[PDB]
RNA sequence: UCUUGGUGGUAGUAGCAAAUAUUCAAAUGAGAACUUUGAAGACUGAAGUGGGGAAAGGUUCCACGUCAACAGCAGUUGGA
RNA sequence: GAUAACCGCAGCAGGUCUCCAAGGUGAACAGCCUCUAGUUGAUAGAAUAAUGUAGAUAAGGGAAGUCGGCAAAAUAGAUCC
RNA sequence: UGUACAACGGGGUAUUGUAAGCAGUAGAGUAGCCUUGUUGUUACGAUCUGCUGAGAUUAAGCCUUUGUUGUCUGAUUUGU
């Protein structure tokens, strides 16, 4: 916890996220979900 | 356990020679194959076939293959065996591709 | 930076140290601008004062009208070409470095800007936005 | 939070990703990565680059 | 665990980017619940 | 053993270099008894020393 | 800053890093990174790390035996 | 006849006169790769801190560095203008 | 002797940019066959098209794993 009570207007700001990035950090990711990846790329050769 | 056994393994030499000096990739492939065979057979004395040495050195000093299929047989050391009475001797296996192959026990029949 | 600009500016990445020759984007007659100074610049040993988009610089005219050359006049950097970040996450840049000749309170010497103008510059300087066409 | 389009490759640009380029004649080119940025700088045609959306639409892949 | 990035609206009156979207790096700390196993008593002494 | 003298003698007998002289590794004991050029000649006849054919420099790509 | 001889500390230390590069087996041996042979990999690339000579050296050539010293690691090898 | 047989205190990256001279690229006895022939000798093994030596790359600016563009980069062959 | 760990294998993620092979009524054309087509033939032919966002690589300091095969008592020292 904060050791002092901060009233600096950068604190006391109620944050609401609009979006969280979930693309791959193991490269330059392009897709947020595998469903998005499948919708962009269509169907590949990989076995069903 | 049971002493003499012949198995086939695939060694990933790509991950074992990642970042190695170019004039040392094939000597360190020889030494990683010995390290691999000591890990899998429990034998400090590993002998490598010169066919395996040709297979390692096939594309020169820095062109070691990413994957070798090795037959390693653990054997009985004869004519005044050393601190370990077993030795492990490593052959190459002539395969079309060294990918998608699991470890298999070669039976002696 | 200094006096004349209307508003604060977020920190844009510095692209233009002193000695940089940037294009002259107005129709004052000058073809380029040699940056000799940056307004509102901190004191640090060995650091070249470096201009950024929307900054007021002091500049000389190397190529241009004989009435414009051999003088120190204020200019305002309108195009950067060093890639800078906006707080909305965008990293952006132009092809060229460009600026417009201005007076010490930021009224423009020319009256028309060729090419685009950075939005940070147009919000910092109202006469630059007045004489600018497309902005980013 | 407007998802943009790669100008070279047609990939989707989420916020913070890639680079924006204002060409000197004031046309905006958005790139999802430095691959698209570099092949734009190299004057490559997207119609001849086999993995781009504009290649695949012209060569009629994936319908 | 590592970082990701977010988009959120800004509630900062007087900022130029008031009520617009900003992209912010965030660190994700993976926090499973802690198990309480002990208690320790501490007396104040002239040595601490 | 030490077959250095036999490889030098075998090169001089068959008329090639020492890089082109093959000695039988399984017949080292009776190679080592060949201290004379006549004995080297006899091992060349019985195939214990082999002329070890030339390394090819093909001119097909040149042609 | 004596002379000659001997010995320390520094100190098992500085170093033994130019000339692309070695590796597997067998043999020999008490003992093999270094010897021999096979195998593979490389290099000099014909103004050569090849084949000969001039000066100089003087037996270094070659074989057999052999490793105390010498080959600034080793040595079963050697211009020892 | 020399990165060990010569001189340099030595088996020293120095120095020391000459002959012969394959294929390809290419103007070329350049550089690069190969054939014949020769060698694979130079203490090794493990790890990959700082600082080095040698080799590099670098956004935006482009000599603002420094006594001085020192070092590096840029240019490069050929054909036509 | 484990909801173990390892080595392989599988999947995901990622990078590159469409592998080899086969086929083609694609190919600037040139050279042969004529019982001369008219989307005849034979030889050579950069490249192109389909199978093919394929193939390759992927932890070496990426993620995951109900798969296969292994491994799991060597040594030394310590007492108020
Ligand atoms: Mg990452
Ligand atoms: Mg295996
Ligand atoms: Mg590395
Ligand atoms: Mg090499
Ligand atoms: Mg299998
Ligand atoms: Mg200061
Ligand atoms: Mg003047
Ligand atoms: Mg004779
Ligand atoms: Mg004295
Ligand atoms: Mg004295
Ligand atoms: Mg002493
Ligand atoms: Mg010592
Ligand atoms: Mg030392
Ligand atoms: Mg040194
Ligand atoms: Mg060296
Ligand atoms: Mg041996
Ligand atoms: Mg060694
Ligand atoms: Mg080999
Ligand atoms: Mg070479
Ligand atoms: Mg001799
Ligand atoms: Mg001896
Ligand atoms: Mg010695
Ligand atoms: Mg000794
Ligand atoms: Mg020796
Ligand atoms: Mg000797
Ligand atoms: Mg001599
Ligand atoms: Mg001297
Ligand atoms: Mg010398
Ligand atoms: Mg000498
Ligand atoms: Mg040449
Ligand atoms: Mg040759
Ligand atoms: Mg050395
Ligand atoms: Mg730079
Ligand atoms: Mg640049
Ligand atoms: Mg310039
Ligand atoms: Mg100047
Ligand atoms: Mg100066
Ligand atoms: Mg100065
Ligand atoms: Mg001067
Ligand atoms: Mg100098
Ligand atoms: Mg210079
Ligand atoms: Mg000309
Ligand atoms: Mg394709
Ligand atoms: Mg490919
Ligand atoms: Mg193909
Ligand atoms: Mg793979
Ligand atoms: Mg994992
Ligand atoms: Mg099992």
């Amino acid at each position: 916890k904060s050791l002092y009570t901060n009233t600096s207007r950068k604190a006391l700001e109620e944050v609401s996220l609009k979006w969280i990035d979930t693309a791959s950090k193991f490269g330059k990711g392009r897709f947020q979900t595998p469903a998005e990846k499948h919708a962009f790329m269509g169907t590949l050769k990989k076995d069903l | 356990l049971k002493d003499v056994v012949t198995r086939e393994y695939t060694i990933n030499l790509h991950k074992r020679l990642h970042g190695v000096s170019f004039k040392k990739r094939a000597p360190r492939a020889v030494k990683e194959i010995k390290k691999f065979a000591k890990l899998h057979m429990g034998t400090d004395d590993v002998r490598l076939a010169p066919e395996l040495n040709q297979a390692i050195w096939k594309r020169g000093v820095k062109g070691v293959e990413y994957r070798l299929r090795l037959r390693i047989s653990r054997k009985r050391n004869e004519e005044e065996d050393a601190k370990n009475p077993l030795f492990s001797y490593v052959e190459p296996v002539l395969v079309a591709s060294a990918k998608g192959l699991q470890t298999v026990v070669v039976e002696e029949d | 930076s200094g006096n004349g600009a209307q508003g604060t500016k977020f920190r844009i990445s510095l692209g233009l140290p002193v000695g940089a020759i940037m294009n002259c984007a107005d129709n004052s007659g000058a073809r380029n601008l040699y940056i000799i100074a940056v307004k509102g610049s901190g004191s640090r040993l060995n650091r070249l004062p470096a201009a950024s988009l929307g900054d007021m610089v002091m500049a000389t005219v190397k190529k241009g009208k004989p009435e414009l050359r051999k003088k120190v006049m204020p200019a305002i950097v309108v195009r950067q070409a060093k890639s800078w970040r906006r707080r909305d996450g965008v990293f952006l840049y132009f092809e060229d470095n460009a600026g417009v000749i201005a007076n010490p309170k930021g009224e423009m010497k020319g009256s028309a800007i060729t090419g685009p103008v950075g939005k940070e510059c147009a919000d910092l300087w109202p006469r630059v936005a007045s004489n600018s066409g497309v902005v980013v | 939070m407007k998802v943009e389009i790669d100008s070279f490759s047609g990939a989707k640009i989420y916020p913070g990703r890639g680079t924006l380029f204002v060409r000197g004649d004031s046309k905006i080119f958005r790139f999802q990565n430095s691959k698209s940025a570099s092949l734009f700088k190299q004057r490559k045609n997207p119609r001849r680059i086999a993995w781009t959306v504009l290649f695949r639409k012209h060569h009629k892949k994936g319908i | 665990a590592g970082m990701t990035t977010i988009v959120r609206d800004l509630d900062r009156p007087g900022s130029k980017f008031h009520k617009r979207e900003v992209v912010e790096a965030v660190t994700v700390v993976d926090t499973p619940p802690v198990v309480v196993v002990g208690v320790v008593g501490y007396v104040e002494t002239p040595r601490g | 053993a030490n077959l250095r003298t036999q490889k030098r003698l075998a090169a001089s007998v068959v008329g090639v270099g020492k890089r082109k002289v093959w000695l039988d590794p399984n017949e080292t004991s009776e190679i080592a008894q060949a201290n004379s050029r006549n004995a080297i000649r006899k091992l060349v006849k019985n195939g214990t020393i082999v002329k070890k054919a030339v390394t090819v420099h093909s001119k097909s790509r040149t042609r």
